[PDB]
């Protein structure tokens, strides 16, 4: 196309492609380290050691269990009516009222926490030949003997405790929680002394259930000076169905219900500081960001959180092969 | 990787190389030097942003779930809690596992791909005028000075206009 | 090989591929859309609303609970002996005899539906000392009060109930489920009247276990003008074994065994209509067709079926990529 | 995809093909014309069925299982009973989710690939005869009737035959 | 460069692969058998049938069961302090004492499996005002009537049974099991003879829990001459704890504690023969290889083992396709 | 597989060859020889004992557990017991069935890729002097006893040295 030229030479054209000094290992199907020019991290590993305060609604137990607060030990009078995302429990709570037991009280501490609300709603219960409000020596509320705020001790009146059967209909459009128990007292003599009866009764039931417990005498570990114990128990009460409480003795009542519903709450036993912060993701070691797809800091997690795996590093090569020239 | 250019008939890679992943360096009339490829580091570093932005998207959240922690020993129901979450984890560890595995290869064989496929469309390019020399260089038969040396960079080198110089001292019989 | 020619000239050959004017997204590796030729959804996302009376039997509950139709409520007799690849129970069902509850209803309701036989055997029980065959008025069998048909409650004669202790054993090849109850009166006065004994007893053994109940006297909730109930309890019997039922009051007896078999048979809550077609998957929304591999109409399922996943679409890509010469 | 044919150096596709997925488009002194190649397309279309069928293999059946919905609010038992479906359930999405996208790249790379087989294989056939374009197009250096376009496309090309006239007006020297 | 050369002639190179005349078929992404040159096998399906003695320490239960072992039926004296990494229970076990049940047998004997040790430490216990070490006819030891070695029948002491209420601290610093009981009497004859009152009574507690289980009388079926049944209760004391045991009648008491641990160490049905010789992974039906990642021979393993999977084969091509020029 | 040498290109494998996964047959002045290419058979070898340790690597090894089979008939926790495991089965299962699916995959293009590479390093070593037959075998235009055999096999090939003899009677105009 042009014309014969004058001159005569050839060029050189190479091809390549850059390489890094530094450079990372990374695992592959055939080789478990292969070098390549970049990576990024993809199991998180490391939490700030503090539970951020957003966007969940934190509610520190403090130094109460979130049974105690619910059934309202003196020292936890504060959370009264209160409400969570997430209940963290201390590792330093502590009971200090007349000593119970819950028969699986891990069920009751998963639906009360699931539900996430402590609000009460006193409700005219009409106790007729008993004496209502008995109190304790070992549940101290204030400068005076009590008892558990959302339970009713009921004992004699005069010289003798009748054969109680009350009604409390559900009225309403929403599930009603009661929490009510027995009291195993140690003597024969105490028994008596109380309840008139030597052998006291509770049934509890609605038109889908029931529940009978019987006392048991006996003596039990000293513990806050007594060797007696009142046992816990639950009656959840559907909207238009109705409780009828008999007993004929032991009958610790309750005052009215807790009142249930549906959310994303739980509760978390961690003693790391709750703090000014947000991430949502938390973990029982602190919040954790989730930004990377897996996570080694803790198995159990609340929130948007990366799927915990075993694995504490898994790097992702974001780059080609490193095949530097002189190394370094 | 599968294609053999990058640690393959390309010797290294070039440290000096700061402005791009893929680039030419030249040695002609008007001197020497170098010049990263743009549009063979943009489709690598896609296709990478692309599979790490699918690796990193929507966490699940999870609320309530079950106790994993206990302290009290309790037989059989504890037993089956502590069950679920190990083999939930262990099929987790297996999957993030074989994850970064599956994608470290390709992303190998990527970039060893998208290296190979600037050889070639350099090579098609260069028509009857070049040959091979094998490791990743061509030899152009021709005067190239630093424009023609742009237009192969650029993609509108026209063969046509060198071919008779470019054939001719290619099939130069005499040695 | 031929000889010189006249014309010369050249031809140009090109190769290339199809493209489609329509063209579909799909997933990848590295895009989440990129353009395909053609796709196929791997993820079924609709039932017909009817479960399909093929391959598998399905057996309507009409108004009856799988427990109520084993009880033998007068309601429910249709089902005496049936049985059912897929017992389907339906949300307008509800008993209407004696007031009774199961304690762990949700295990006798999945070992029953498991078996999927309601076939029964009457056993010569010999009751001596007792009156047989009390019925009542809330369980009214057609004009007559009247009781569950597989039961039978047994009263005192005169002023004596005996102590019952009585045997059957299993002398077949096969397992026996026995079902018995306990009943608990509402006042002390119903009880001396029915069992003359102020506190009954029921305990049921075999050779390898035994259980023993106690009533428990109450008010209950007016449920079909009664407060008393009757509380259902289970025993296998396996071959070589032998029954042993001994109670000096408040036994609810059986009338002889259901007999259990192993099947693939299951229980389904879903008031999808029945209908006359096959379908291998059936689903409480309907069945379902079962060529995709995954399926997000329902996570209950019963048959051969899809996958329950998260997802409603998941297209694989069965064609190239879709590059037109003008545009999409 | 990793062959750079599709969407690549093959600037598109051809919505006018109907015949085949891969094809042939010439000019010849007698005219114009295309034509589906038919053992590329079958190839392309077998792989994908294989892989479809795979995906759609046996149905696991089951039959009693847990239940999956409560209306009573029981604690431990049942919060176990909803972590154990709930873990499955996100496993198996994952692993659906992880398929297709395996599946899909593959597909793309696989048909990159039959594209990228057929050029070659025509490239081979045509030895010293045709020049490449570089858009997937070759030029065919001597007088090639549609019978001569029809045996390159069913695979009786004898280059030989043409030999000496493609190469003489090939390295034509004047311009 | 040389001189030119009279002949002018050319050479051919082909490349080519290997190929084998036998050749494996191999599952793919596209092919579900394609040959290749060779493949290896991922699946182990065989074992040898017999469990190997290292390097885990088996402990065969020969004919007794790990709760009778526990107990000290006669027949398992031998296992008296003894401790294992795996107890293999045989099918032909049988017991050989006075016949109990154990509510939640299954937990109990997960737990004691799971700590490995049966060391015993007898405590002091002391029961004052009944008469200790009770025997029985069908619990022989030797030629004489006797009990479970690690349990205390007691009875009244000439004509009282008082009200047992006695204290053990732990005060250790590891848990202590300690395992009880209480007497079901076939008739209300026996109870008396035996207990004096009328109903008996056992209520176990720490300061964190209690248990009162009452006694049933009724017949059971005849077992080793015996109607009566003795019930199997646990009650972990953690240390700093104390262990309180009260009742006035049908108490089988504790002589003391087992040890609890916390290791590596389960239970195994399985009747296949121990044999000397080493292998990591144990399967009821013997030792398995754990060189291949996934095996099909038991879902149930101990040890170092291949993940169980439903697929029988499952061949890794490890080479590349078989393409034979004549074939063989 | 995907880059259609092995079952592609090459007709068929070599029965013959029983010291090498990929080598050489030639015919020369000399006469004809085979003859195994080592350094390709050890890059397929390696890759391939690789994939196959990573897949052989640590078993998890695991103690007490839950119990799998049962002798009574229990209900609710038992049939929560049973589901766990069988879902536990069918998520290794499906999992196992995958990998040696994709693994499979691979191994047959990696060792097709090996092929392939071997076949276009040998192209670009012999630049002007050798023709592609199509078939894998290059025609060698010039005289190549024995050792010039010997040195396109160990990678010295100097092409030039044949140059001039190849271009001339590979551009030989008359026939
Ligand atoms: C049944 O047996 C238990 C355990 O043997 C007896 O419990 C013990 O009862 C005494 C008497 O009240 C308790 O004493 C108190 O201890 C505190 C703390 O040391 C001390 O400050 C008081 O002034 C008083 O000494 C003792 O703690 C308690 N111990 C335990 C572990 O429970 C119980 O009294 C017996 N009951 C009958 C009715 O026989
Ligand atoms: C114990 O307390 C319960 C609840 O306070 C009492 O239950 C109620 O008893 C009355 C008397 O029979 C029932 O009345 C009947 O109601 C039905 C349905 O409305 C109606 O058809 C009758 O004409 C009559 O009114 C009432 O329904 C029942 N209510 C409930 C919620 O159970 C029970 O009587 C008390 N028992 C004793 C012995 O004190
Ligand atoms: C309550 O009913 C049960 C079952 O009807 C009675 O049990 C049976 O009692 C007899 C009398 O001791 C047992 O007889 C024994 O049989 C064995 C083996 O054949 C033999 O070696 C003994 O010497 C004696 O003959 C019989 O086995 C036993 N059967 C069962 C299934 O338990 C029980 O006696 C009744 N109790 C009362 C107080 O009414
Ligand atoms: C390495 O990769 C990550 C993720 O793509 C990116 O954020 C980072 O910039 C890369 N590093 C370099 C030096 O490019
Ligand atoms: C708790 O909330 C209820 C509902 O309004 C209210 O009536 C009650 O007095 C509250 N009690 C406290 C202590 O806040
Ligand atoms: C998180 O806390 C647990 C104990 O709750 C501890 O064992 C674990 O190592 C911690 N991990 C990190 C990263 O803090
Ligand atoms: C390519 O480079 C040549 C030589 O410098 C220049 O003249 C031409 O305009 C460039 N074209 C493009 C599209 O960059
Ligand atoms: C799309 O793919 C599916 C599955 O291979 C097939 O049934 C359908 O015919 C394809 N569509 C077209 C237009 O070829
Ligand atoms: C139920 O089946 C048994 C077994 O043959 C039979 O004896 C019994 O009479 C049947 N009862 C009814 C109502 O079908
Ligand atoms: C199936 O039914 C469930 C309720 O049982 C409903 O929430 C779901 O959306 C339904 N899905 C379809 C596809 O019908
Ligand atoms: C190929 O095409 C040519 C030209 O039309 C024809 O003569 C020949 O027979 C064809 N061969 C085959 C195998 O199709
Ligand atoms: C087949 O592959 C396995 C695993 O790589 C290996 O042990 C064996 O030697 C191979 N067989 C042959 C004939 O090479
Ligand atoms: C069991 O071990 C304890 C702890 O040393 C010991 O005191 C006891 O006597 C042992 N008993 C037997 C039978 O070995
Ligand atoms: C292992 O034993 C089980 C029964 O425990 C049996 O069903 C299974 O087939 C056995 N498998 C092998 C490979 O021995
Ligand atoms: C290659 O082969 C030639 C010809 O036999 C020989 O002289 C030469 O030394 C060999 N070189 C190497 C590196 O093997």
């Amino acid at each position: 196309q042009d014309l014969p030229g004058n001159d005569n030479s050839t060029a050189t054209l190479c091809l390549g492609h850059h390489a890094v000094p530094n450079g990372t290992l990374v695992k592959t199907i055939t080789d478990d380290q292969i070098e390549v020019t970049n990576a990024t991290e993809l199991v998180q590993s490391s939490s700030t050691g503090k539970i951020c305060n957003n966007p969940h609604r934190i509610l520190d137990g403090i130094d109460c269990t979130l049974i105690d607060a619910l059934l309202g030990d003196p020292h936890c009078d504060v959370f009264q009516n209160e409400t969570w995302d997430l209940f963290v429990e201390r590792s330093k709570a502590f009971s200090n009222c007349y000593p119970y037991d819950v028969p699986d009280y891990a069920s009751l501490r998963s639906l009360v926490a699931s539900s996430g609300t402590l609000e009460f709603i006193t409700e005219g219960f009409t106790w007729t030949g008993v004496t209502q409000n008995g109190g304790s020596n070992a549940c101290k509320r204030g400068p005076g003997s009590d008892f558990f705020s959302r339970l009713n001790w009921l004992t004699k009146s005069g010289s003798t405790y009748p054969v109680l059967n009350v009604t409390m209909p559900n009225n309403d459009n929403f599930d009603k929680l009661y929490i009510w128990g027995i009291h195993h007292p140690s003597t024969n003599q105490e028994q008596t002394s109380l309840y008139v009866q030597a052998s006291g009764r509770v049934t509890v039931s609605t038109r889908r259930s029931q529940q009978t417990i019987i006392p048991n005498i006996g003596s039990r570990p000293w513990v806050r000076g007594l060797s007696s114990r009142i046992s816990i128990y639950w009656t959840i009460v559907k909207p238009g169905d109705v409780l009828v409480i008999n007993s004929n003795g032991n009958l610790i009542a309750p005052r009215g219900y807790f009142k249930m519903r549906t959310g994303k709450s739980s509760i978390m036993r961690s003693d790391a500081p709750i703090d000014t912060c947000i991430s949502e993701c938390i973990t029982p070691n602190g919040s954790i960001p989730n930004d990377k797809p897996f996570q080694n800091v803790n198995k159990i997690t609340y929130g948007a959180c990366p799927k915990y795996v075993k694995q504490n590093t898994l790097k992702l090569a974001t780059g080609m092969r490193n095949v530097p020239e002189k190394q370094t | 990787g599968l294609f053999g250019a990058i640690a393959g008939f390309i010797e290294n890679g070039w440290e000096g190389m700061i402005d791009g992943w893929y680039g030419f360096r030249h040695q002609n009339s008007e001197g020497t030097g170098q010049a990263a490829d743009l549009k063979s580091t943009q489709a690598a570093i896609d296709q990478i942003n692309g599979k790490l932005n699918r690796v990193i998207e929507k966490t699940n959240e999870k609320f309530h779930q079950i106790e994993k922690e206990f302290s009290e020993v309790e037989g059989r129901i504890q037993d089956l809690e502590k069950y679920v979450e190990d083999t939930k984890i262990d099929l987790w560890s297996y999957n993030a596992e074989l994850l970064v595995a599956l994608e470290n290869q390709h992303t190998i064989d990527l970039t060893d791909s998208e290296m190979n496929k600037l050889f070639e469309k350099t090579r098609r390019q260069l028509r009857e005028n070049a040959e091979e020399m094998g490791n990743g260089c061509f030899k152009i038969y021709h005067k190239c000075d630093n424009a023609c040396i742009e237009s192969i960079r650029n993609g509108t080198y026209d063969h046509d206009v060198y071919r008779d110089e470019a054939l001719n001292n290619r099939f130069q019989i005499k040695g």
